[PDB]
């Protein structure tokens, strides 16, 4: 089974460095060229950048070149993309993937599940959660940067949950709810960016 | 750099209904006997999906209701019956030159009927109290069209103290659930705190409330 594992994302300062990593697992890494593709947060994708199974790779010129370094080790089955000179304009959801694989007459394209990197000069800050009581739910106030992830009890109800996307309020600080619709039948935040997590009834 | 263009941006379809988009290029994407044009669906939260690999050939789990034809620089996707689940944003891309350039994306949208939201209304919790700060919010929850007015009134309508979120559509019944967040510090001088949402479904206004 393949997966493709991406991490290293998170907020860095414009001029800043981040080193983003995919490490693939059952699929014969060595053989195939892999490409970055990212997405500013609401806009579409852009191709980054492609190595192939030489070693040999190029770039969006237009945009990365000479800042956005792609990068393979074999031996460990990962796939690098080192970003240096970061501006705002890089603020984007990266993935790796493989692209279009066709042999053997069969069509094959394996993606992995992003990473988001934000590049801005605010300071980290963990959310407060505040209940809401009667449909339910949490409210999920002035934290930054994205993202935050919200269960309910520990991940095992998903059935009506509906969270909502995160609004920037005035304070430069997120903000979201995340309900639930119980009528009258009878949460769990994580944010990483601050290493903060809380658990409100 | 190849330039691709697809049209329409947004494309509104109701569930049975045939869905077309098209993907232009400013060059032509033939090397031998292959267009090298591909075309991806990608859902909320999800990474993108392939759909179409070399302008017409259906990738492997794909359902046949996805098709796709063309050659040279224009280029379709037809959906026979769109489903429910076929909600999302449809990408183009052509692999014939370095560098690799994807289209806009077409955002399939999926007519159902009218539905009316059902409203609820959450005063600030006790733990937040504690703090500087009261946030009210107001929750319309699965609704169809979009379009919604959300109004929140002492009997004062507000005006520029209030944000809205909405989710994207719903893959099972291609609902929207929209949240309003009514911020004040002032709070505590008021008795009366009203949402009142306007919607096509609805005969008259519904007005939530708490005291």
């Amino acid at each position: 089974e393949v997966q493709l594992l991406e991490s290293g994302g998170g907020l860095e300062q414009p001029g800043g460095s981040l080193r983003l990593s995919c490490v693939v697992s059952g699929f014969t890494f060595s053989n195939y060229a892999f490409n970055w593709v990212r997405q500013a947060p609401g806009k579409g994708l852009e191709w980054v950048a492609i190595i192939y199974r030489s070693g040999s790779r190029m770039y969006h010129a237009d945009s990365v070149k000479g800042r956005f370094t792609i990068s393979r080790d074999d031996s460990k089955n990962t796939l690098f993309l080192q970003m240096n000179n970061l501006r705002a304009e890089d603020t984007a959801v990266y993935y790796c993937t493989t692209l279009l694989i066709y042999e053997s007459d069969v069509g094959v394209d394996f993606w992995g599940q992003g990473t988001l990197v934000t590049v801005s000069s605010a300071s980290t800050k963990g959310p407060s959660v505040f209940p809401l009581a009667p449909a339910l739910g949490c409210l999920v106030k002035d934290y930054f940067p994205e993202p935050v992830t919200v269960s309910w009890n520990s991940g095992a109800l998903t059935s009506g949950v509906h969270t909502f996307p995160a609004v920037l309020q005035s304070s430069g600080l997120y903000s979201l709810s995340s309900v639930v619709t119980v009528p009258s039948s009878s949460c769990n935040v994580n944010h990483k960016p601050s290493n903060t997590k809380v658990d409100k009834k | 750099d190849i330039v691709m263009t697809q049209s329409p941006l947004s494309l509104p379809v109701s569930p049975g209904e045939p869905a077309s988009i098209s993907c232009r290029s400013t060059q032509s994407l033939i090397f031998g006997e292959h267009n090298y044009l591909d075309w991806y669906l990608q859902k909320p939260g999800q990474s993108p999906q392939l759909l179409i690999y070399l302008a017409s050939n259906r990738a492997s789990g794909v359902p046949d209701r996805f098709s796709g034809s063309g050659s040279g620089t224009y280029f379709t996707l037809k959906i026979s019956r769109v489903e429910a689940e076929d909600f999302g944003v449809y990408y183009c891309v052509q692999t014939v030159q370095v560098p690799y350039t994807f289209g806009q994306g077409t955002k399939l949208e999926i007519k159902r009927t009218v539905a009316a939201p059902s409203v609820f209304i959450f005063p600030p919790s006790d733990e937040q109290l504690k703090s500087g700060t009261a946030s009210v919010v107001c929750l319309l929850n699965n609704f169809y069209p979009r379009e919604a007015k959300v109004q929140w009134k002492d009997n004062a309508l507000q005006s520029g103290n209030s944000q809205e979120s909405v989710t994207e559509q719903d893959s099972k019944d291609s609902t929207y659930s929209l949240s309003s967040t009514l911020t004040l510090s002032d709070y505590e001088k008021h008795k009366v705190y009203a949402c009142e949402v306007t919607h096509q479904g609805l005969s008259s206004p519904v007005t939530k409330s708490f005291n």
